[PDB]
Order: C-alpha cells, then structure tokens, then sequence
C-alpha cells in the first residue's frame, strides 16, 4: 500500500484487504459461507438419509472451509465421518462409495452418480456406461441376421402450451382508477 | 460433362454441444453475507428461487444435450489388436494406448489448441487463498455466489463413447444403429457406400489402395491444417468466451453505485440507518437482481442456441456416423461417404468423409437409342458416345460399356422421344 | 406471478389500497411507483420466460411436424429420426399439448457368422453381387441380401463382371452357374 491508500478494492470494487490501524499489516477478508453445498436424497416418502456434496474441497479441509466447529451437531455429522468420499467434484459425505458400476439414478457429477439401495442406505459410484462389449472383426467374416423382430417404440413431442392472457389493470392495480392513471404514464409496457 | 477420376476429401464441422454449469448464489452476491439485506431481500419473494431454478434447467438441459448426443449406443465397443482395414489407417482417430487418457492424437490437439479460461474444474478454497498475488478472475466469481458445476461426463468418459461409436462405425457399419452391432469387412462397407451414391463397388475394389493412401493423406493433411490454425475452432472458443465474459461484466456490475451513495453495503450501513438506509439498499438491490435478471436471460438464448446446435449433432451423429446421409450438404460438401466424431470441451468434431468428382472430359450423348424403330432407354446410367462408339456408364464415373438388351429398356417406339438416335443394339 | 402480489418491493405494505388510505399523493406515490415497477418487473419476467418455452414449443412442433410428414405420410430413410432400427411406419396419438408417435420398426434379432468375400472368379473374369453380398457356408457360395439370410445360388443374372480377378483383394476361386 501507498503511504496515502487506506483501503484495496478486488474487480467487484468490494473491500478486498485492510491495512489494521493499529499493527500496521494487511488483512485480505473472505465470506464467512464460501463453497456452496448440495443436497443429494432419495425423494421423500421413501427415506430421510441424505448425502452432501462439498464443491471444490479437499475433505482434509472440508471442516475448515465450511466452519465446522460453528455449525449445529447435525451438519456436524455430515461435516466428518467415515463416508467420506473425494470426487473430482468435490467431497460427498454420508454415501458409502461402491467399487460396482452401475446406470445414474442421481448424477453428482465427474462421472459419479448415486442412489439409494437396500444395506439399506445411500451409494456413491461411477456410474457404467452400458455393458461393455467387443466385436469379433476380421478381413472374411460377415454376421448375417437370420430372424428379426418387429418392435414398437413411444416418441412423445410436446406440441403446445396454456394460451394464457394478462390483464395489467388487475394484477397491477386491481380496479383502482388512481393506480390505473398513475400507470398510464408508464405508456405501452402492457400493450406490449 | 462426364468425370472419369474423382477424389476422397475430409472436412471439419466444428459445432457446440454444452455450456458451462453455472450456478449462482443471490445472497453472496446481492448483499454478501449480511442478515440485514437479506431481511430486506425476503420482501422481493421468489425471484431468487426462480433465477436458480432456471439456472439449474440449464444445467440439466447441457447435460441431457451431452448425453443424447453421444450416448446414442448402449454397447461399449473396442476396436480389435488387429488394425487390418484394407489399407485405411485409423490412428489418429483412434485412442492411444501408451497415453493416460484414451484421447486421441487429433483429439489431443484440439484439447490443446481451444483455451479453457477457468483454472480447470478444480480451484480449492487454499488455491484461491494462496494466489492473493494475482486476484484470480475465478476466485472473485467464487467469492461473489457465481460457481461453475463440474460437467457430469467427463472427457475420458466422452472419448470412451467416441471409441465405441467408432468401433462400430468401421466393423459393424451402419448395423450398430439398427439394434444389434454385427460385423463387416471395411472395404464392403465401402462398397455398400459407393453403392449408396449411386457408384458402383468394382470401381473401388479396381483402385483400393490408391484411395486408402487417398484418405491416409487426407487425415494427415487435418493433422497439419489443425496443429496451426487457431481460428478453426473459433466456433467453440467464442462460447467459452462470451460466458466468461457474462461473468466478468457481472462481477463487474457489483462496482455500479445505481445511483446510490456507494456500491457497499456495508459503507451504507455502517453511515446510514434504516428509515433513508432502506432506500439505497432498495436501489443497490434493484440494480444487482436487474443484472442478474438480464444474465440469466442472456443464458437461456445461448442454451437455446446451443439445444439447437445439440440437436443438430446428434441427428448429424445419427445420420452420418450410424448410417449414410442422402442430404445435400448436411454432412459436408460432397456425396456423403461416412463422418467419424471427435469431442471437444463443450462440442464436438466431426470429419466428414467425402466423394468429389476431380477430372472429367466432353462427351457427345443423347436420351435414347433407335434399334429397329423402337426406342432404347438406359435402365441405369446414360448414353453416351467418344464419336464412333454408344456405350452406357453411370452417372458419376466413366465407365462405359457396349450397349445390350440387359443394359437397355425398350418403351414405345424412337418416332416420339426428342434426341434420339440410329445405332444398334448388340443381342447376346 | 401471484405470490409476487404479495411481495413488497421495499414499500410499506403490498397492498395498494392500505397504501392510498394510510398515505397521500406526494410520498404515497414514490411507494406505488415502486409497487408498479416490481409487478411490472415480475410480470415482464413471465413473459419472457414464456417466449423461451414457445420457441421451445414450436421448435418441438416443427420436429412433430416433420416427423408427422416424412414417418407417418412416407417412410422416412432418416436413421433414428423416428425410433432406433430401420423405420417402417408411425402411428399418431393425440395427447394434452402433445403429440405420441408409435414408430414401428425393424431390428435383425438372430445372427450368425459366416465366412465372405466381395468377388468371385469364374474363368479370370471377377464377378460381383448386384445386390447383396457373396456368403459361404464352407462348401457353397451363395448371394444374399445384407440384412437378412436369404442365399441363392450365383448366376450370372445376380452377378456382374467388371475387371479380372487379379486386382480385387479378397477374391476367392469358385464356379457361377450358367442358365
Ligand atoms: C425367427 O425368430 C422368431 C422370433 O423372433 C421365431 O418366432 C418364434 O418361433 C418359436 C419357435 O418356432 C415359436 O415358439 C414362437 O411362438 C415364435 N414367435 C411368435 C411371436 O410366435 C421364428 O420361428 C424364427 N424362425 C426361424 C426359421 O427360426
Ligand atoms: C485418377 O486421378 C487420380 C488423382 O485424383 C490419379 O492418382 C494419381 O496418379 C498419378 C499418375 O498415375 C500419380 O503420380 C499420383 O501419385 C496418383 N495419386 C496418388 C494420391 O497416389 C489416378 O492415377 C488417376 N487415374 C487415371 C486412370 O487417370
Ligand atoms: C499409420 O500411419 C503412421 C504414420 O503416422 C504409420 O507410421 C507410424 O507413424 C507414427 C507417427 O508418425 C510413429 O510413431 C510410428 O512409429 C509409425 N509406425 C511405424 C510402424 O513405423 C503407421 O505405421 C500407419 N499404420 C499402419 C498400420 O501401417
Ligand atoms: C434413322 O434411321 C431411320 C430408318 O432408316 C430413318 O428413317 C428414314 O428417314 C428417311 C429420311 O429421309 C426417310 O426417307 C425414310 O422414309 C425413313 N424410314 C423409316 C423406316 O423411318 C431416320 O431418318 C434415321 N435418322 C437419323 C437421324 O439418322
Ligand atoms: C485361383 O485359380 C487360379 C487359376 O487356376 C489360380 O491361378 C494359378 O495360381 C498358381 C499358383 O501357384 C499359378 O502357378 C498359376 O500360374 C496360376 N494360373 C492362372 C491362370 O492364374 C489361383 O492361384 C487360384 N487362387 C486360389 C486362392 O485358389
Ligand atoms: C468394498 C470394496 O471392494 N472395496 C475395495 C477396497 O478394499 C480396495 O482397496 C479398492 C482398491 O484398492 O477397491 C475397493
Ligand atoms: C407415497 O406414499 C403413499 C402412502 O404412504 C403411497 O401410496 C405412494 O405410492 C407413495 N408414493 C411413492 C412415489 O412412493
Ligand atoms: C488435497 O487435494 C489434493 C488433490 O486435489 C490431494 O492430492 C491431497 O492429498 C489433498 N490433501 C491432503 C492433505 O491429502
Ligand atoms: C468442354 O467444352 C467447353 C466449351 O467448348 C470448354 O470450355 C471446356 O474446356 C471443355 N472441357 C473439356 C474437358 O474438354
Ligand atoms: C471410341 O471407342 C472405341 C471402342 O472400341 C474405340 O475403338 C475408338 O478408337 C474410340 N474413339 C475415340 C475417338 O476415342
Ligand atoms: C440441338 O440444338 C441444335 C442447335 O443448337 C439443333 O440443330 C439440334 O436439332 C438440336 N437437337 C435436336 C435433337 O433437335
Ligand atoms: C462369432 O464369432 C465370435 C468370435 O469368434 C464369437 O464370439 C461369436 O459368438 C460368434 N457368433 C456366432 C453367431 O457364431
Ligand atoms: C452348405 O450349403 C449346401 C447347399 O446345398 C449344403 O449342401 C451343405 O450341407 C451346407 N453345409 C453346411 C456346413 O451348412
Ligand atoms: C485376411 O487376414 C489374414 C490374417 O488375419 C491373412 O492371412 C489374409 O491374407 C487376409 N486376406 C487377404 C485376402 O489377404
């Protein structure tokens, strides 16, 4: 810092760093809820487990990063524990991680997607791709089909929507002619 | 105007699939942790609910547009050990064994040639409080609510699937689309193509090698045209960009004062108390929810665009990749032969391999052919003649042949078609 | 939209009438500017929402569109442009704002592996299928469609000749029956 600069800015012009009155030193300040957090359940009406997945976070770190010692006891719990799983995404917590591969039911992310299994809780893992198969090439080999089958399938295209209406008076205003004239300086926002 | 040589071309269709994931937290950026404005925020209801709702469709939607476009193929299929093709090498297309990731060569330089401006998807809560030295660009976003999900493929997944789709593309043909993936000689699944543009198989088959060199050096040729040119995959370098800069003009929307004493919070609070305070929280928060509202926006048209764009490579995918398309121009200039895909950070390649006719000659020819008063129709091909001869041949090659009851139709006699001809017909 | 009505927007109260009865033209109008500006805000805000979903919409109408044209008035060569396999006919439902295409089709279901080759040698001459491929069986070479088994005994009227075999690669030494 200059001599006469009291305050830094970041790009957003927030106050990025002070200069401590007192200790001549400089403190960069950061927001207390940085990282967001997201919920990974089963829909309601089936369990109440959940899972958390902590974005961009190394679970050696995750306590600090989320302020654990702050939180309730409940989120306390969902802060550290043996579920902990790292992902390319980030670090999930309160799902086992199985090496089994299976189709996504809840994508996560970075190729991890969960589900809930009965172990009756909730599972972590990579999701598969399909079956995994070869093919027997060669320079004279052909496969000729010989039966066949004749299938059905259901392509469904929405078409159309509600035709709905507004009446700006009503919504706006409801039938009250002071409002309505106030309104009328704004011009053709509702013709619009 | 007959040709008698043609040429083998290979052409790139660069287009967009997806987006960045971005997500976007209003409390942080709005008002930044503090209770107060975020009482005042919970007067304006759901217009934050509705902002991440939206923002997670499109997340939602980017993904669904990945998967639908190269998840088209249920079966992970691999190519063979033995790399025998009639000649036609499949190596820079193909993943490469001895390299971590199973991108390929000419996936390899597309992935180092387009610029991904976001410190990659990992920036740790450390990574951004140790670079205080530079005030990362991603770290201020972070900082701000603005966050960038992590894509749910990812690349080495997207090339497996473009291994697979190649596997069956060059073994199998089109069958792989149609139900159950079979197998087939290369070089016959060229002769079903040829025969698909209406060319005959024996040409190939006649000159084999000349055209797999053709196409070798073809490929090779992409391989020297990509590594140098930079501006040929503008198409998805302007994507990356323009979000980025959506984020950029956003963050920088936080320093507008709109018409307030200050653009923080804080200085306004800490100077001013509620009953005039209110106001100019009210304005500052007006502004912040106006440039989210208009960012928001300005993500559903380019996720409109880029459904569009998706859409497109998957039929492109379905069209050309798992069958051969009869389009005009759809699949590159050219009688479409096959496409084969490549990924890319938030798009897709396709090398659109081609039939383009090189060297032709003049030629005298003339609808029918007047035998003994009846008139003669190529059942395929037309007539033609070098000026002592009639012969036949198809439409896209030289080829002729002597003219036979087994080459010709006969309808109504040669005293009505206009152009007709004397000649003789030759009866085996 | 409605719940936006309950919204304050800053102002003392959501409601205009408790506004005009508690408050009078020269500050109570800055509160029912505010008011005006958010709910025209929220409703400008539904409306383009809805302008997106209409592009949407008629994109998605465009596609039943041609699907209804070139599956249900043709047959359509486009692959998987109406249901994996090789399309034979579709079959339209109506639905709420909607549309369901039955797409019918066909998929080879029983295979088997055969030993090939793309041309024959007869007498030097090189014949090759008109249609379909050449097929052995390990005793009997045969012509047969690609996406069905259904050999036939090579003649010169399923065959042509161009060339000699000494050129084509693959080519196998075999007899072509002559009517
Ligand atoms: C070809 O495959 C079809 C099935 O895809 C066969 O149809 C079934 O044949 C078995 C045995 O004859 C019957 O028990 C079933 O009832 C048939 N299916 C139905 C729906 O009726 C067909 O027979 C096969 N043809 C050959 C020559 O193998
Ligand atoms: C038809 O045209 C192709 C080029 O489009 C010819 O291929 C080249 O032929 C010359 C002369 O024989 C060679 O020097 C080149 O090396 C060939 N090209 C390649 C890539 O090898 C082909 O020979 C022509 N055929 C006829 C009958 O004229
Ligand atoms: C396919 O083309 C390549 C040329 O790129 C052939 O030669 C290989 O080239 C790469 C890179 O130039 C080298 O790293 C390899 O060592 C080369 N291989 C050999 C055997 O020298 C390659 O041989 C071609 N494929 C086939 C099957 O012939
Ligand atoms: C093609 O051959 C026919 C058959 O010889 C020609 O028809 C004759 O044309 C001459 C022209 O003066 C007439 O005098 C004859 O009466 C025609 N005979 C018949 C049987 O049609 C015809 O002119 C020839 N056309 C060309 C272009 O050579
Ligand atoms: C297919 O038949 C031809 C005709 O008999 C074979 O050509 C002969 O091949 C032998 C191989 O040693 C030569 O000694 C002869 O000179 C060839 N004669 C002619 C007329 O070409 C050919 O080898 C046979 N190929 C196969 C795969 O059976
Ligand atoms: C439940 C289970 O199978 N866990 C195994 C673990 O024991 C092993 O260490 C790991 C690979 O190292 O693969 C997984
Ligand atoms: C929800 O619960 C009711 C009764 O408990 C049950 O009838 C219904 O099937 C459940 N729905 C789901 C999706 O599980
Ligand atoms: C922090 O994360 C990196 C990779 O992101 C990992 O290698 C490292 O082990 C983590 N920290 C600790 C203490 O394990
Ligand atoms: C065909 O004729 C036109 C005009 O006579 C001439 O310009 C052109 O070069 C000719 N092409 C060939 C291949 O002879
Ligand atoms: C035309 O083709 C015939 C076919 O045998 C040949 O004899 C004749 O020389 C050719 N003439 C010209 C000008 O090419
Ligand atoms: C083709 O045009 C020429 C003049 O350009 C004319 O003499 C000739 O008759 C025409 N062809 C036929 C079949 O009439
Ligand atoms: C074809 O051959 C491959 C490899 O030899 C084998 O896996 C497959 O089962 C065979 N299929 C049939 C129908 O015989
Ligand atoms: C091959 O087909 C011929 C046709 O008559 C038949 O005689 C022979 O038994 C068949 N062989 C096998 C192994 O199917
Ligand atoms: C097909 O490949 C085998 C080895 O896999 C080889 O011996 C044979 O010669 C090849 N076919 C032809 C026509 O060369």
């Amino acid at each position: 810092f200059l001599p006469f600069q009291q305050f830094g800015r970041d790009i957003a012009d927030t106050t990025d760093a002070v200069r401590d009155p007192q200790t001549l030193e400089i403190l960069d300040i950061t927001p207390c809820s940085f990282g967001g957090v997201s919920v990974i359940t089963p829909g309601t009406n089936t369990s109440n487990q959940v899972a958390v997945l902590y974005q961009d976070v190394n679970c050696t770190e995750v306590p600090v990063a989320i302020h654990a010692d702050q939180l309730t006891p409940t989120w306390r719990v969902y802060s550290t524990g043996s579920n902990v799983f790292q992902t390319r995404a980030g670090c999930l917590i309160g799902a086992e991680h199985v090496n089994n591969s299976y189709e996504c039911d809840i994508p996560i992310g970075a190729g991890i997607c969960a589900s809930y299994q009965t172990s009756q809780s909730i599972i972590a893992y990579t999701m598969s791709l399909g079956a995994e198969n070869s093919v027997a090439y060669s320079n004279n080999s052909i496969a000729i089909p010989t039966n066949f089958t004749i299938s059905v399938t259901t392509e469904i295209l929405p078409v159309s929507m509600t035709k709905t209406s507004v009446d700006c008076t009503m919504y706006i205003c409801g039938d009250s002619t002071e409002c309505s004239n106030l309104l009328l300086q704004y011009g053709s926002f509702c013709t619009q | 105007a007959i040709p008698t040589n043609f040429t083998i071309s290979v052409t790139t269709e660069i287009l967009p699939v997806s987006m960045t994931k971005t997500s976007v937290d209003c409390t942080m950026y709005i008002c930044g942790d503090s209770t107060e404005c975020s009482n005042l925020l919970l007067q304006y209801g759901s217009f934050c609910t509705q902002l991440n709702r939206a923002l997670t469709g499109i997340a939602v939607e980017q993904d669904k547009n990945t998967q639908e476009v190269f998840a088209q193929v249920k079966q992970i299929y691999k190519t063979p050990p033995i790399k025998d093709f009639g000649g036609f090498n499949f190596s820079q297309i193909l993943p490469d064994p001895s390299k971590p990731s199973k991108r390929s060569f000419i996936e390899d330089l597309l992935f180092n040639k387009v610029t991904l401006a976001d410190a990659g998807f990992i920036k740790q809560y450390g990574d951004c409080l140790g670079d205080i030295a530079a005030r990362d660009l991603i770290c201020a976003q972070k900082f701000n609510g603005l966050t960038v999900l992590p894509p749910l493929l990812t690349d080495e997944m997207i090339a497996q699937y473009t291994s697979a789709l190649l596997a069956g593309t060059i073994t199998s043909g089109w069958t792989f689309g149609a139900g159950a993936a079979l197998q087939i000689p290369f070089a016959m699944q060229m002769a079903y193509r040829f025969n698909g543009i209406g060319v005959t198989q024996n040409v190939l088959y006649e000159n084999q090698k000349l055209i797999a060199n053709q196409f070798n050096s073809a490929i090779g040729k992409i391989q020297d045209s990509l590594s140098s040119t930079a501006s040929a995959l503008g198409k998805l370098q302007d994507v990356v960009n323009q979000n980025a800069q959506a984020l950029n003009t956003l963050v920088k929307q936080l320093s507008s004062n709109f018409g307030a004493i200050s653009s923080v919070l804080n200085d306004i609070l800490s100077r001013l108390c509620p009953p005039e305070a209110e106001v100019q929280i009210d304005r500052l928060i007006t502004g912040r929810l106006q440039s989210l509202q208009t960012y928001v926006t300005q993500q559903l048209i380019r996720a409109a665009e880029i459904r569009a764009s998706a859409n497109l490579a998957a039929t492109k995918m379905s069209e050309c990749v798992l069958g051969q398309s009869k389009r005009v121009d759809f699949c590159g200039k050219g009688y479409h032969l096959m496409s084969f895909p490549q990924s890319a950070p938030h798009g897709v390649v396709f090398l659109h391999v081609t039939y383009v006719p090189a060297q032709e000659k003049n030629f005298t020819t003339a609808p029918a052919i007047c035998h003994d008063g009846k008139a003669h129709f190529p059942r395929e091909g037309v007539f033609v003649s070098n000026g002592t001869h009639w012969f036949v041949t198809q439409r896209n090659f030289y080829e002729p042949q002597i003219i036979t009851t087994d080459n010709t139709f006969v309808s109504g006699n040669c005293d009505v078609v206009i152009g007709i001809v004397n000649n003789t017909v030759y009866d085996p």
